[PDB]
């Protein structure tokens, strides 16, 4: 039916760009808010 | 045969342990730090910072 | 078998780098004093 | 198998003989208590 | 006051300014005064060119 | 393929204490 | 700064984000009860409800 | 030597980059996920 | 202007790099790295072991079938024994392999490093000034691993009865000593069991009495941690308001008035324990075994009226006749 | 990375960090070429090493 | 900026930023380079291509026997 | 089984634009 | 209104933490694989 | 033999927590940075 070990491709392909993102956004913030 | 040979490799053992406390201890006397860490001239706060 | 030794090539280097070794640590004790002292351990080097 | 017995005894005799000589040459006198 | 010092010569309170100071703790510093000792403050392209003179020719 | 698995577990603390030993935060006394 | 455990703490004494995290959390636990009945009606065989029951 | 960096520089992501990155992963994995699986 | 070799005692003695090398560390870090490359890679990827000696091998690497619990560096073959099987005394690479010569490879290199790992915290114990007992202390579990990697097989006349490097080996090894040594009524292993317990019961009452009475130097919205600064001088909790909270727990003189005196006593008690329990497997590996209470207790008649010890002593001949399989060609395990 | 000011990296003349890029590649290219000669002259030809892979 | 062993020794070889040779150099010459540098990708890429055929240079499969 | 995986990156989809839309960057002018 | 909470506070995780956190981590992986893998 | 969506498991649980450390780490490091 359906290939296994794809599901870890979608999930991990998925996951890791926007955790990158979500750790600049929380960066970026915190320097902000620092910076005041 | 048990009996000899439990009891000598027990003192082989704890006599192993008195010797490294001798020398330890002999070592930091001779240098003359075996009784605690000067507190005037600390070796450690002399030394740069290792990272 | 002495030191577990089998075929002479062994000996070569189990007697050559500690005549090595033992050269270096003798320029550095030609460096020292060698004189006796009086106390636990010799404060010179 | 005579090749790695001579690299493992030359290595072994190597570090013993630094070990040996390096204990001889007046250890007790590297302690921050030096004169 | 002596342990203080023989420490600072040794390089002790230096390259680290933040380690045993807690975000809220190491935020009051840095706005109110308290620079890290053994150290001074420089421009940018003042060091850069200072730099550049220690290492020329 | 659970190996790769075990193996990249494996790796990957002990490359967690090779940064924690070598990157670690330096100590430094305080001008407290 | 406060430590990764106690970042919760800020609502201690603010009621109405108290609320808002007791709202978010109570919605959480609701989606979870559909989306936990949803995929169960999707796993589920009510054929023979003697041999194979729901515990089964 | 072993210190300051003249180089360093700091990194920003303001919310919209944050809103477009996580649209574009999403939106990709909704793509690409229907070839992934088959 | 000094010798070479003098530079050379001076960078190895050197209190300037990041890891202390000293000499010692010169025997220790390159025994320590064979074992730990060597135990890489026989985890990862070693052919099975005829630890037996009867030509049926037991898998113990990832590839051949292991997760991290079952797997293991199967210890060596019952037909070496005790014998030095080095890879040189081997006819070929895979004879080797095939009867666990990677097994005493790791042992003799990890007891050698440990060593050397016990005269290095000394070595820079004197390099620093400071009293050097903390080797004695590491004594201990050096004492535990070398009863249960060398002794034991001394005692037994074979590797194959070293522990496995591994979980489930462990657990195996462990299993097989109560069976032929009944480890759990011997007063030596009762011993490191109350050296153990009673290091996890005074660890966490040291910590909580010191945690407990901390001395205010902090904010409410910060870790409690950053009230102590590394280096200073002044101490970071109340020693007499935790002396009193203790005396006033059991009695006013169940606790430690000097601090020099509780940490000593807290150093002693598991460094005591354990080498209590490594001289206890160490005896044991002379077949010196523990308490033997089975059939103490008959009726006027004499009919033998079970005891535990004789339910443990059922228990361990469960484990007794199970282990080692098709090993045993006579009825006694001398 | 932790030891990147080196003395090498900075320009007599000025004192900025710089590379001479032309230099660099006449570097570069010239250990190029020893090792494509090396490669050609003894992996390829059997003459130090053990040649290519060669079919029907 | 640390001075090392290996920096003293590689110095000279980074020493010459912003040298440059006066007018137009070797510009001449490096277009008759690539001038023979063309021709010559244009040969081998129309003998791979088989719109120039050479004797003795069979571009086949076959050629191996 | 890959349905869930459907549904779920639709959901994760139409909740990015949700806080795309009502908890965005609030645009003010600035004082330059 | 909308605006200032009073009660917003930063959160810091050092380096120590983070290593620890990590090995934690890393190690609970270490040791459950084998039984999710079973 | 091995039974699968173990690997997802395995690699999500590992994952997770760990992005939420490095997360933590790198805006504790940024508010400080911006403090200076
Ligand atoms: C090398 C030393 C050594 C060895 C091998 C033996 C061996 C033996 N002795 Mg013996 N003994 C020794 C020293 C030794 N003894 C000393 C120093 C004394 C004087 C106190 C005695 C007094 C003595 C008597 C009176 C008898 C024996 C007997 C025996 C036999 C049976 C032992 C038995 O069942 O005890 C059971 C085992 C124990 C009691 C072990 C408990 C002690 C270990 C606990 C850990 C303590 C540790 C060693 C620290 C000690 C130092 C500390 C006290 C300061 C056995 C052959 C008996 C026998 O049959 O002889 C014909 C007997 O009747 N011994
Ligand atoms: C600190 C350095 C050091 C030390 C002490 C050892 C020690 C040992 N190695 Mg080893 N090894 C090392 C570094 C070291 N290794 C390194 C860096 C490598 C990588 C190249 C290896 C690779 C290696 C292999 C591949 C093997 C060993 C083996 C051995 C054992 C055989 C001993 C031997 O050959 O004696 C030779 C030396 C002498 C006879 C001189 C002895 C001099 C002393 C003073 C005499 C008194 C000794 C007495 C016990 C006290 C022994 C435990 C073998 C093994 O584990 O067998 C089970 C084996 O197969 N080693
Ligand atoms: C770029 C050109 C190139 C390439 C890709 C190869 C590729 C190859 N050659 Mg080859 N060769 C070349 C040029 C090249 N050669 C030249 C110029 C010569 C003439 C000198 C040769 C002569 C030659 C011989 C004589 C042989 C080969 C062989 C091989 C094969 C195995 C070698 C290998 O994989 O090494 C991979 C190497 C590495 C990945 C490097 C890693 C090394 C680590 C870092 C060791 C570290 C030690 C180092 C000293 C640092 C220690 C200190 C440190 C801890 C501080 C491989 C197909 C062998 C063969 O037939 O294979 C079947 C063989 O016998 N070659
Ligand atoms: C590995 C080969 C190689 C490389 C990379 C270089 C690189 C360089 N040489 Mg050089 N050189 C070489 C070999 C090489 N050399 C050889 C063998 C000789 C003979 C000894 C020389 C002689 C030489 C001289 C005399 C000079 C250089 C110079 C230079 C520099 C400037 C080049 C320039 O202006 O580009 C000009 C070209 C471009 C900027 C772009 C070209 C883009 C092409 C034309 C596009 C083609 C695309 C098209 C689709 C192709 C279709 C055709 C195809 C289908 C057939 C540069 C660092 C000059 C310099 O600075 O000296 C230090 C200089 O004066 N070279
Ligand atoms: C004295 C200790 C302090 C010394 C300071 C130096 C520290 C050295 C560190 C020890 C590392 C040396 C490892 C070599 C040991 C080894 O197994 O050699 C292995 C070799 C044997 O070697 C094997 O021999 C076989 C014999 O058929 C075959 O020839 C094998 O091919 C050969 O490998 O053994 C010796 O060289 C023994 C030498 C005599 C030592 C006896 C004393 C040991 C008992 C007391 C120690 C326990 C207490
Ligand atoms: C799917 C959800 C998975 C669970 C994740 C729960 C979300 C985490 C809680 C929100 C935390 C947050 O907003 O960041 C809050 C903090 C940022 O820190 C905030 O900074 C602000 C600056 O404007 C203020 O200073 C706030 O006081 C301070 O809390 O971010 C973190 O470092 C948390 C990281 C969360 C990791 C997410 C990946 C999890 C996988
Ligand atoms: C969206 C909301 C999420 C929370 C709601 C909670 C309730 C909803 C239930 C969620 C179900 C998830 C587990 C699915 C069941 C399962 O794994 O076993 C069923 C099968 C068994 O294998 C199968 O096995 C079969 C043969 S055998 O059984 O192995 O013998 C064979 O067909 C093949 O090998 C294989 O298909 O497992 C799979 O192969 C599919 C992989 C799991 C599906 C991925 C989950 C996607 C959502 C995760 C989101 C990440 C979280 C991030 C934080 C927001
Ligand atoms: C059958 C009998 C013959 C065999 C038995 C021999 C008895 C052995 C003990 C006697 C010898 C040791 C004397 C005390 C040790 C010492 O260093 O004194 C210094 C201090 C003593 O009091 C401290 O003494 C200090 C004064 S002074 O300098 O020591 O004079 C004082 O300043 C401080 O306040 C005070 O706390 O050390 C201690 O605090 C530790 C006291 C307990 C240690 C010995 C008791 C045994 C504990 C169990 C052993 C571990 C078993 C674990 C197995 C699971
Ligand atoms: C859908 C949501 C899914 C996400 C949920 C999961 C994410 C949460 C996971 C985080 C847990 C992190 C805990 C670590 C965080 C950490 O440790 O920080 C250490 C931290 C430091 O304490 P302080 O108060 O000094 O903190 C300073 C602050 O800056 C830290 O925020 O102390 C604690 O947090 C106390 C807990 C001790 C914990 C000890 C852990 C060591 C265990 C053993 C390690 C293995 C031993 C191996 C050999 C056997
Ligand atoms: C053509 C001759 C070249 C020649 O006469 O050079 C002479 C010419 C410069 O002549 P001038 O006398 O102006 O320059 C003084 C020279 O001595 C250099 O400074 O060089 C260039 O113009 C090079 C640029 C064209 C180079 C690309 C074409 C080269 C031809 C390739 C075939
Ligand atoms: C692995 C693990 C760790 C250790 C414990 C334990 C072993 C038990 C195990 C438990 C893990 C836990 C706590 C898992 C939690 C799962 C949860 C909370 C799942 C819940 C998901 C929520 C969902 C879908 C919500 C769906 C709601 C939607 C679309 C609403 C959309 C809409 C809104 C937003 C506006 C109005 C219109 C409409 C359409 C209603
Ligand atoms: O392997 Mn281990 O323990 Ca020396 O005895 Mn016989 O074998 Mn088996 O039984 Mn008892
Ligand atoms: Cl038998």
């Amino acid at each position: 039916n359906v290939s296994v070990a794809a599901y870890l491709a979608v999930l991990l392909g998925t996951f890791i760009p926007v955790v990158f993102l979500l750790t600049l956004y929380i960066q970026s913030e915190s320097r902000k808010a620092a910076e005041t | 045969r048990s009996w000899l040979t439990c009891a000598h490799f027990f003192l082989g053992f704890a006599f192993y342990i008195g010797h490294l406390w001798h020398a330890g201890r002999a070592r930091a006397a001779a240098a003359g730090f075996e009784k605690g860490i000067n507190r005037e001239n600390e070796p450690t706060l002399s030394l740069r910072p290792i990272d | 078998e002495a030191l577990g030794i089998d075929d002479t090539r062994l000996i070569v280097p189990v007697i050559l780098i500690p005549v090595i070794t033992f050269i270096l640590y003798a320029g550095f004790a030609s460096e020292q004093d060698n004189e006796d002292f009086f106390d636990t351990y010799d404060q010179r080097r | 198998m005579f090749t790695l017995k001579i690299v493992v005894y030359t290595t072994v005799t190597f570090f013993v003989s630094l070990f040996t000589f390096g204990f001889l040459s007046n250890d007790a006198s590297r302690n921050p208590n030096r004169k | 006051r002596r342990r203080v010092a023989q420490a600072e010569a040794a390089g002790w309170f230096t390259g680290n300014p933040s380690f045993g100071k807690s975000l809220i703790e190491y935020s009051e510093e840095t706005k109110k005064g308290m620079r890290e000792p053994g150290t001074v403050s420089i421009s940018a392209k003042e060091l850069a060119a200072l730099r550049a003179e220690a290492a020329k020719k | 393929m659970e190996t790769l698995v075990y193996v990249f577990l494996l790796a990957g603390t002990l490359g967690v204490i090779f940064f924690a030993v070598f990157f670690r935060d330096p100590p430094r006394i305080a001008k407290k | 700064g406060l430590p990764w455990y106690r970042v919760h703490t800020v609502v201690l004494n603010d009621p109405g984000r108290l609320i808002a995290v007791h709202l978010m959390h109570t919605a959480l636990v609701a989606g979870w009860a559909g989306s936990m009945a949803l995929y169960e009606l999707a796993v589920f065989d009510p054929s023979d409800p003697v041999l194979n029951p729901m515990w089964r | 030597m072993s210190g300051p960096n003249p180089n360093k520089q700091p990194v920003e992501l303001n919310r919209t980059s944050l809103f477009w990155g996580l649209l574009l992963i999403f939106v990709l994995a909704v793509l690409f996920s229907s070839y992934f699986f088959n | 202007s000094a010798s070479a070799w003098e530079r050379f005692c001076s960078w190895i003695t050197s209190t300037d790099n990041r890891l202390y090398i000293g000499w010692f560390g010169v025997l220790m870090i390159p025994t320590l790295l064979t074992a730990t490359t060597v135990y890489i890679i026989a985890f990862v990827a070693a052919p099975p072991v005829d630890i037996d000696g009867i030509r049926e091998p037991v898998a113990g690497s990832l590839l051949y079938g292991n997760n991290i619990i079952t797997g293991a560096v199967i210890p060596s073959s019952a037909s070496i024994g005790i014998h030095f099987y080095p890879i040189w005394e081997a006819a070929s690479l895979d004879e080797w392999l095939y009867n666990g010569g990677p097994y005493q490879l790791i042992v003799d290199h990890f007891l050698l490093g440990v060593c050397g790992w016990i005269g290095r915290e000394w070595e820079f114990s004197y390099r620093l000034g400071m009293r050097p007992w903390i080797s004695v202390a590491f004594t201990a579990p050096v004492a535990a691993a070398s009863a249960v990697f060398l002794v034991y097989p001394i005692g037994q006349g074979s590797f194959s009865d070293g522990m496995p490097l591994g979980i489930s080996g462990t657990f195996n090894f462990m299993l097989v000593f109560q069976a032929e040594h009944n480890i759990l009524m011997h007063p030596f292993h009762q011993l490191g069991v109350a050296g153990v317990f009673g290091g996890s019961l005074f660890s966490a009452m040291h910590g909580s009495l010191v945690t407990s009475s901390l001395i205010r130097e902090t904010t409410e919205n910060e870790s409690a941690n950053y009230g102590y600064k590394f280096g200073q001088e002044e101490e970071t909790y109340n020693i007499v308001a935790a002396h009193g909270y203790f005396g006033r727990l059991i009695f006013q003189y169940a606790s430690f008035n000097n601090s020099r005196a509780l940490h000593f006593f807290l150093g002693l008690w598991p460094v005591v324990g354990i080498w209590f329990t490594a001289l206890g497997v160490m005896t044991m590996a002379f077949n010196l075994n523990g308490f033997n209470f089975n059939q103490s207790v008959v009726d006027s008649q004499g009919r033998v009226i079970n005891t535990w010890a004789d339910i443990l002593n059922r228990a361990n001949l469960g484990m007794e006749v199970m282990h080692e399989r098709n090993a045993h060609n006579f009825p006694l395990d001398l | 990375w932790v030891y990147w000011d080196l003395e090498l990296f900075r320009d007599p003349r000025t004192g900025n960090p710089a590379l001479d890029l032309p230099k660099i590649f006449g570097i570069h290219l010239l250990l190029s070429g020893v090792l494509c000669f090396g490669f050609g002259a003894f992996h390829v030809t059997g003459a130090w090493g053990p040649g290519i892979w060669v079919s029907d | 900026a640390l001075r090392t062993r290996l920096g003293e020794l590689l110095r000279p070889l980074n020493s010459e930023y912003g040298k440059v040779a006066p007018g137009w150099g070797t510009t001449p010459i490096m277009g008759f380079v690539m001038l023979l540098f063309f021709l010559f990708l244009l040969i081998i890429l129309q003998i791979y291509n088989s719109s120039l055929i050479i004797e003795n240079v069979d571009v086949d499969w076959a050629s191996l026997g």
